[PDB]
């Protein structure tokens, strides 16, 4: 909600292609395989 | 004219481009150095080549 | 989640009859189903992986096929060694739940 | 050279602590996939837990907080201490060197059963 | 350089085939991950 009026320092644009069912696997607590080898996602992932 | 310096974290370079009719070392007069680039680098730089 | 509702669980037939195993899945399995031979009381032994390639050692009397919703396992030469429980497994959608397997006993 | 031996198992009571362990040689548990799986009597196989490369722990639904996993490269061993057990936990457990998706559980050992009977 | 026991093919392929269902379609993802160091990004509104 506050994205429209919030200040950000710098961005990293990271682009890739995954499977359709792997999109819902991107969630804190959900299981998956991307988080370890293709893209590192911390549980405090500051991004969108 | 180039100014190489870091101010308030931001690496600021002020430059000035002009044609001249040079006669000696440096002329007697006045000319300012308007800003061109202010890159927010924010690191400590001590040496250059 | 992908769950398979395999109708047959324990079928009994005479010696020499064909063995046809069908394993239906809720969602589409993309060339990603396996067929094992587990034997009465013994540990499972994998025979067919990736739905199309044969492993060195598997007898020629076993065949597996399928790419999508439908998956088939075929045994033409019935032997007493084939009395076992054949399982269908989907290593496709996390979590990779195992199958129940149909038990053939002759 | 390479070998995965099993240790532990018994007749622990529900809610009673026990220690299962898989000792590996020839691989590295910390920086490679390895897994533990159960097989219930009269039922098919059931996935339990995995250890990945990079300090990422993933468990099943029923063993999310009941098992405790810890790995060591000194002897290449994986340990799971299980406390607050349930009666249904009686089943044959295996430690496996799962290698992603190229045919699941291609290599098998012996496997040890765990009975959680009150007797 | 040979396949067999303890020696499998190093690479694996994503299962994108025509028979795949709706949930197995390729989704392309672009992620803007924000880090702090020099803050040249603000909000339009």
């Amino acid at each position: 909600t506050k994205l429209n009026d919030l200040c950000f320092t710098n961005v990293y644009a990271d682009s890739f292609v995954i499977r359709g069912d792997e999109v819902r696997q991107i969630a804190p607590g959900q299981t998956g395989k991307i988080a370890d080898y293709n893209y590192k996602l911390p549980d405090d992932f500051t991004g969108c | 004219e180039f100014v190489f310096k870091n101010i308030d974290g931001y690496f600021k370079i002020y430059s000035k481009h002009t044609p001249i009719n040079l006669v000696r070392d440096l002329p007697q007069g006045f000319s300012a150095l308007e800003p061109l680039v202010d890159l927010p680098i924010g690191i400590n730089i001590t040496r250059f080549q | 989640d992908i769950v398979m509702t395999q109708s047959p669980s324990s079928l009994s037939a005479s010696v020499g009859d064909r063995v046809t195993i069908t394993c239906q899945a809720s969602q589409d399995i993309n060339n990603y189903l396996n067929w094992y031979q587990q034997k009465p009381g013994k540990a499972p032994k994998l025979l067919i992986y990736d739905a199309s390639n044969l492993e060195t050692g598997v007898p020629s009397r076993f065949s597996g096929s399928g790419s999508g919703t439908d998956f088939t396992f075929t045994i033409s030469s019935l032997q007493p060694e084939d009395i076992a429980t054949y399982y269908c497994q989907q290593f496709d959608n996390l979590p990779w739940t195992f199958g129940q397997g149909t038990k053939v006993e002759i | 050279e390479v070998q995965l031996l099993e240790s532990g198992g018994g007749l622990v009571q529900p809610g009673g602590s026990l220690r299962l362990s898989c000792a590996a040689s020839g691989v590295t548990v910390t920086s490679n996939y390895m897994s533990w799986v159960r097989q219930a009597p009269g039922k098919g196989l059931e996935w339990v837990s995995v250890i990945y490369s990079g300090g990422s722990t993933y468990y099943a639904d029923s063993v999310k907080g009941r098992f405790t996993i810890s790995r060591h490269n000194s002897k290449n061993t994986l340990y799971l201490q299980m406390n607050s057990l349930r009666a249904e936990d009686t089943a044959v457990y295996y430690c496996a060197r799962d290698l992603r998706e190229a045919g699941g559980m291609d290599v098998w050992g012996q496997g040890t059963t765990v009975t959680v009977s009150s007797a | 350089g040979v396949e067999g026991f303890n020696c499998y093919f190093p690479l694996q392929s994503y299962g994108f085939q025509p028979t795949n269902g709706v949930g197995y379609q390729p989704y392309r993802v672009v992620v803007l991950s924000f880090e702090l160091l020099p803050a040249t990004v603000c909000g339009p509104k």
